[PDB]
């Protein structure tokens, strides 16, 4: 009994941190998009 | 004097062995079902981690 129910929990585990870790991608590059295009705005401003 | 051992002996060596053999009956499913999970589990754990 704590053999089986333990294993299925960590198995949803897995998927449920691998969505959070997808998703913190995602929003790592959004945000890394996201500087890039303040910085060149800032370059077309001073220019 | 001597049949008493004798007797005693005898008796107790049947009944001991008999009952080992009933009683050496029952173990096969510990060692192996905990082993069994770690080695699949190991894995897991290690996403975990990472």
């Amino acid at each position: 009994a704590l053999y089986q129910l333990i294993t299925e929990k960590l198995d949803y585990s897995l998927k449920v941190l691998q969505e959070k870790f997808h998703e913190n991608n995602s929003m790592c590059d959004e945000l890394k998009r996201k500087e890039n295009n303040f910085k060149n705005r800032l370059k077309q401003l001073t220019k | 004097k001597e049949e008493t051992k004798n007797k005693n002996l005898e008796e107790t060596n049947v009944m001991k062995i008999i009952l080992e053999t009933k009683q050496t009956k029952y173990y096969t499913e510990l060692e192996q079902m905990n082993s069994k999970f770690q080695s699949d589990t190991s894995n897991k754990v290690k996403d975990h981690q990472f």
